[PDB]
Order: C-alpha cells, then structure tokens, then sequence
C-alpha cells in the first residue's frame, strides 16, 4: 500500500518543466512566516544536568520588636527549577536511478532541502508556542503548556502562572492565544546543549547504499538536518497569554482586542524595568481584528477612533505600546478550552 | 518501461476470483496527480484468463483506508474473456482526474476463474508497437 | 472601589480623583510636595477612562490613529502618582456612618 | 528532554493491568550506577489514568535476566487514581544505589485501569517545571 | 561529611519497634527541593540490627505540622534484616518530588529489634565506598 | 557555612537583600493599615484614622 | 475564484479560501480585485515562438 514515504515516480514527474528538467522555481503554498525563531535569543547551556533558575519563596518578614524582647532570626527561603532542550532530525531517502534519469542531482536536492528547512521551521513554531511534554516526555515544554490554566479571581500578584492569563469568555474549537514573551538573559530565551550548534545544521551524506531486511542493497541518497533547541521560562511574570478568545467574535463586534491587552500589559508584571526585548505575537486574525478596531469604519457601536480623510483605510500594526508585534503563523485558532483554575 | 516498486497496484496478481488489488497506493493530500504533466499507467493484463467470463477493471477511489464509499475515475467495462491475454490494456494511457484521498483497483468477475493476472501500476513511459 | 466593577467601567474614576483632589483643600494654598497613590487595578482603569477603545456607556475623550495604543499614566494636574503595591483589594468597607 | 532508546524502561508502555516493564537494562559487569555523580531518571506518567486505584511503581534490579531474585530500590506508595495524570513523576529523580546487574520497573496496580502510560528510563537532563 | 545539624531527621535514634524520627523538618513554605539542584542525603543504618523480620524505612511528607496527612515520596522497600549492617543507605540518596512544608522518616520494622540506629538528614557529599 | 559556600560575600548580600525586601514591604504595608487598635505594638498608619 | 468558503478557515489557503462575500444576491452585483504583478506572482504568456 502506501506510497508516501519516499520520493516515488510521480512525484518527479510533477516536479519537472515540459521541457523535461527539473523545476527551478517551485510554488510553495503552504510556506508560513514565524519571526518567533528569528527575534529569539538563545545561547548554550553550558552547564549540568541543566538551566538553572533560581525562585524565592520566603522573606524574612521583621518583627515589630518589643523592648526588652529576643527577636528570632529569620532565614530566606528559594526555590530551584531547570529547564531542559529537545532535538529533532529528518532525512530524505531517495533512489540514486530517481536522481539519474531526472538529468538534474543538484536541482532535486535544492528542491527536497528548501521544503524540508520549511517542514522544521513550521515544526518547531509549532512546539514552541505547543510544547505539551506532559503527555510527550521529548518536545521540550513552550510557552502554552506552562500557562494552560487561569485563575479567575484573586489575581492580584503572581502567586501561581494562573493569574498571568485572562479569560475572554470563548466557547467551542474556535479559540486562539496572545503571547507577549520579553526576550532577554534573566528574562526568557532559548536555549541549545553544549557542543551543538545553534540553528539547523543540514548535512550532504552523499550516495548510500541501502541494505534491505531481505537481501536488498539498491543504492539511495539521502541529506541530513538537525536542529535542537530548548526553552527556559525564567519568571511568569515575563509571559502573559489571552485565553478562550471566540473567533465566532473578534470578527463582529463582541470583544475589543485593545481592552484585554491593556488588562494583560498590566497583568505583564515586569515591563516596569527593562529586563530585556519584549514582543507580542499574534496569528494573523487577531492583527486583522487590531487594525479592525484601530482604523473604525462602520464599526458596531464603538470605536471612539476619529478619522480624517487620508487616514480612512489604516496603516499598520506594527507596535502594540512600544512593543513589537510580530506575526507568527504557528499560533492556531483551534487550541481547546483553557478551563478556570477553582 | 522502467516501471517501479512503490507507485504499483498489483505485481502478477492472479485476481482469478473476484478479488481487489493489494497495494492501495494512499496519498495523504488531495493532489489529483493527472492535472499538467501526465503520468503513465497500465492496467495490462500480464498473463493469459482461461474460464473467466468478464473483468470489470474499476480504478476506485475513496477517502478512507477502507473504501467504504469509493468512486470510479476508469472502467473497462465487461471486458470478454476472448481477449484477456497478455497486453490487454484495461483503462486509460495517463492518469485521470479525480484520484481524491486513496486508490484501489477492483476486479469484478462474472463467475470464477483458473487462470488470470494483471501488472496494474503507474510507469514511467508506456511502450508501445 | 469595587475592583469587580472598577474594571467594569460602571465607576467612574476620574470624576471621584477630581471629587478627592478638590476634597483636599490645602495644596492650592500650597504646603509641602503631593503623591497619589493606586494598587494596580485603580491605575489599570484610569488608563483605561484616560484611552478608551470599548469603555462603552459614553465617553468624551477622542483618539486618532497610531494614539489608541494607550500612555502610561504620569500625572494628576500635577500629583505624581506613585505605583504603591501596598494597597491590598480587599478590606473593610468603612461601614455606614451616620 | 533528550532520552534514549537502550536506556529506556518504558515508552507510552500501556499498564492496563499488574504489567511490568519492557527494556530491562544491562550493564556488562555487575557494577553500582548509584555511585559518583548522579544519573537521572523520569518515570513520568502520559495517557492520563482513567480507572486504577494505585500504582506501585517498584523499581526491581537483578543479578540475573530473568527477573527470579529482585532486590527492591524505590516506590512511590499506593499512589492513587486521583491525581496520576500528565508529567507526575513516580519514583527518584536519580538513579538510587544497589543496581546489581540489571533494572526494570514494576506497576502493580489494585484493580484494572482502562488506560494509562508511563516512560520510565534515563534522561540526560531533568527538565523542571 | 558535612552533616548540617539543623537539618537531622535522627542522629544516631534507636530503631526499637516502628516509630517516626525525632526531627521534623519545616522548610518555610510549601517550597519543593526536588526539583533544582540535587540536595544529597543519607538515611544509613549507622549500627547493625537484631532478631527483627524486616524493616521498611519511609520518607512522609505533609504540608501540616502533625502528620494528619501521610503522602509517601519515597520507600526502602521491605529490606531483610540479614543485610542491615553499618553504612548500607536504605532510601533515596538524593530528594524526591513533592516535598512539601514537613518531612519526616518513618521507621516501621518487622516486629521489634533489640538494636539498630539510623541516622538520616542532608550531607554535602557522600562517601560511596 | 558562610566559609563553605565558596564566595562568602554573594550569599550575604543575597540575605541582606531578602531581609531588606522583608522589611520594607512589613512596613509599607503597615503605613496604611498598621492599627494599634487591632494590634498595639506598632505605629498609628494612615487607614484607621 | 467564483466559489466563496462561506465559512472562512485561517490558513488552508484554497481558490475559495480567497473570496469574501457580503450580500448580492441580486443584478447590481459586481467584485474588487487584487492581482499581484509579478514573475512568480502572475503574468502573461505569450506561446512559445
């Protein structure tokens, strides 16, 4: 059956002008833009078992001394968390027949090598904004599995990362995310294992010769790509995330893009001293929606915006309140409920 | 022909009864390979059918590994045993559109047969004369 | 202040600053150096009443484009207003007097 | 998590009964892995249980494969039903002294349990919340 | 070793019939020291046993002062008498996961023996043979 | 213990800057609720009045 | 492009996937366009020769 795992026949057929050479130019399609991995600061481990953080748990409260009273000595209390990176590879298989009788080799490797470094940048955006690893135990933990819960009330510092996200009242399979991450050496960042190195590497292995279970050894070449990076959420004060944000809403006039930022810039407990390169990604439909509510036309019962001629249309979402907004495509309008943290 | 191991339906297979083909070529995507460039395909009969009467040659598609509904983008119809034998093309030169999710050849019979095989597949350049 | 309802909007904020700003009658006959203090929810709102984008239930303080972002609030005619954490959100009500 | 495939107990391994592990380490000569620096382990629970009561979740070494004389290292108790879900480790997150020959993990459970999953085995680095 | 006095589930406690140890440590707040850096510690046998069965040394843990709530986090297993002679660890040699605000180490032995004393607590090395 | 850790002066400032924090929010938050009526060892604040 | 996705999904961008539609339905109907002139955007061939 199958017929999907390697490069068959048809497939290098359709990959081929009528002329009968390869195609230079392929239309992608399906090609996604994540700056998420470009703005990211990531540096080597460089140490043990892991990144080390450092979290205090206890202040020596004074005691309001009475005179002629023995004032016990206090201790300060911390708490130890490490991070860990994740690694992924994929290969490419193909028959070196495959290659011949395409009359083009390095054609065909720039081809499978473009789509392949597109395959990875999707998958890892994907895993950093999703890492569940609670269910995984590879796929480093990213940035949803640490916040996937919320506290209703009571949010008034942060005590637990269930007041750093705010509910928006969504329902159903429609619901997406904000992340304003601050990228910075105490901050955030990522985060690859000494002796690697950082990005992809991608590796040429040149003309194999493919060994079969059953007495097979038609020869095949393949291409190597590696890249292995890791996550490190010092603080919970530095990552704020919408949750339930209904995209049935968002669209019409229901939910106003620019009240749940400002709540959560505020909830964004340490933007009151510069630690590092802030952003705020979205997915592209809340940037419609932002631009929807920024340059009203029309607009439903809102929108105390006033234009003037020449700035009827909008201009652009580039900065939030200062912060950048860069658009990653990882980010999905399907996550699933975030539920309320009793 | 250089036809090859993957893209293949079936290899020789007798189908003396009313069987299906084997090798369910599945694509994960949508693609509807006949569009611009064609791709070859036979459906040559291999070798010779000795009691059969007829071999309704179906190039079903369908949308689940099970083809619990499938659809017919090539029939040869009921085809007599008379002229069965080797090289009996069976459908079209290149392939048709409409290959929506999965492929799988049936083989209606009428009736059973002793002898009978096929080498449907996809190929690189037919041959011909 | 009902922080519930602070967010809510249904409270005015800038119209009780100005209430508590002409209670203190002392400043405009001048004295030592002024500080307004607010936990984080008084403040969040008086950025909110200060850039309205869905403060909804009438407003009159209108933006143009690349304004609806929303400044960071600074002062109060001239009160710096201080970011004092100690300000808990949740105390006695001062019950009814009189 | 960077994990291995040899240094492995377990992986997604389904505990829908009184099972144990699967991979049973070997270490050439009789050896104490316990010793010198640490070596950590996750015994972190996926699939999360359904209809179990407790998990014991031994961690048998042996002198011999096949497991006839099993010297106990670690528990975790009667853990219940309650709570075992996503990334709740079960045991030390180092490898405890007295590893003998070999080692495997035990998941005697009180009852049945329609689903659950474990992936014991060495990590090369512990990642903490 | 350093041994941090302060920190001394039992110097040199008789283990004469099941008890818990004398020092209940109370780390503040609900902190766990699982998770960061591995804290070491040494729950040995310091002086060899007598005609007890076997003993059972376990690591409880509750968020209270008394122990109203038992939450295992770690467990010797049933080790026999025979091998428990001086300087044999019988528990994890580094902190579990889930240390809440009070740990203490339960010692419940097979019957009752008429000698034994264990020392438990964190160290800042070890001896390892 | 101080000697052990290797600095002897990086783990004191940590303490002294926990014992600082400590202090400070004790009394900013007892500059506004700190009744000598509800407890009579500290100074009068700003709420009770 | 004449079939609209009535309801829109993000990102699987198909010939219908590009349509927005708001009303019609009558004989005053009529569309906007955005073609992007470029090599490998769109262009015109003239055959071969």
């Amino acid at each position: 059956t199958l017929g999907n795992t390697y490069l068959t026949l048809a497939d290098v057929q359709k990959q081929k002008d009528g002329k009968g050479n390869v195609t230079s130019e392929i239309i992608e399609m399906l090609a996604e833009t994540n700056p998420i991995l470009e703005d990211m600061v990531v540096m080597e481990c460089n140490d043990g078992t892991g990144h080390l953080t450092t979290i205090r748990t206890g202040l020596p409260q004074a005691t309001w001394r009475r005179l002629y009273e023995g004032v016990q000595p206090a201790k300060s209390t911390t708490r130890q968390i490490k991070d860990s990176t994740g690694t992924l590879e994929a290969w490419s298989e193909v028959d070196e027949k495959l290659v011949k009788l395409s009359k083009d080799k390095q054609q065909l490797m720039l081809n499978e090598a473009a789509a392949f470094l597109e395959g990875m940048n999707q998958t890892m955006a994907s895993t950093l904004f999703y890492g569940n690893t609670a269910t995984d135990a590879v796929k480093f933990m990213g940035l949803a599995p640490r916040f996937n819960a919320y506290r209703a009330a009571r949010n008034l510092k942060p005590v637990d990362t269930a007041d750093q996200v705010i509910d928006a009242g969504g329902t159903g399979s429609d619901l997406t995310s904000i992340w304003m991450v601050v990228w910075g050496d105490r901050t955030a960042h990522g985060l690859y294992p000494e002796g690697t190195s950082a990005g992809l590497q991608r590796e040429y292995l040149g003309a194999e010769t493919k060994e079969l279970g059953d007495g097979g050894v038609y020869r095949v070449v393949r291409e190597k790509f590696e890249w292995d990076l890791g996550l490190t959420v010092r603080d919970f004060r530095y990552v704020v995330r919408i949750a339930n944000i209904d995209v049935s809403d968002l669209q019409a006039g229901t939910i106003d893009i620019y009240a749940l930022l400002r709540k959560a810039y505020y909830r964004l407990e340490n933007r009151v001293i510069t630690g590092g390169r802030a952003a705020l990604y979205c997915n592209a439909d809340v940037t419609e929606a932002m631009d929807a509510a920024a340059t009203p036309t029309s607009s439903t019962t809102a929108s105390y915006v006033r234009l003037t001629p020449m700035q009827v249309d909008g201009k652009e979402v580039m900065m939030y309140r200062g912060i950048p907004v860069r658009e990653c495509d990882a980010i999905l309008s399907t996550e699933t409920a975030v539920p309320s943290v009793a | 022909m250089i036809m090859d191991k993957e893209n293949t339906f079936s290899y020789k297979q007798a189908i003396t009864g009313t069987a299906v083909s084997t090798n369910v070529i599945d694509l994960g995507v949508s693609r509807d390979i006949g569009k611009g460039v064609p791709v070859p395909i036979i459906i040559q009969v291999v070798e010779d059918f000795a009691d059969a009467t007829s071999l309704t040659a179906t190039l079903q598609t369908s949308e689940t590994e099970n083809f619990s509904s499938a659809t017919t983008l090539a029939t040869s119809g009921a085809v007599p045993v008379a002229d069965l034998t080797a090289g009996k093309q069976l459908a079209v030169q290149y392939m048709p559109l409409g290959t929506q999710r999965y492929l799988r050849v049936n083989y209606t019979v009428s009736g059973t047969a002793t002898a009978g095989a096929v080498t449907a597949g996809v190929v690189m350049s037919h041959q011909q004369n």
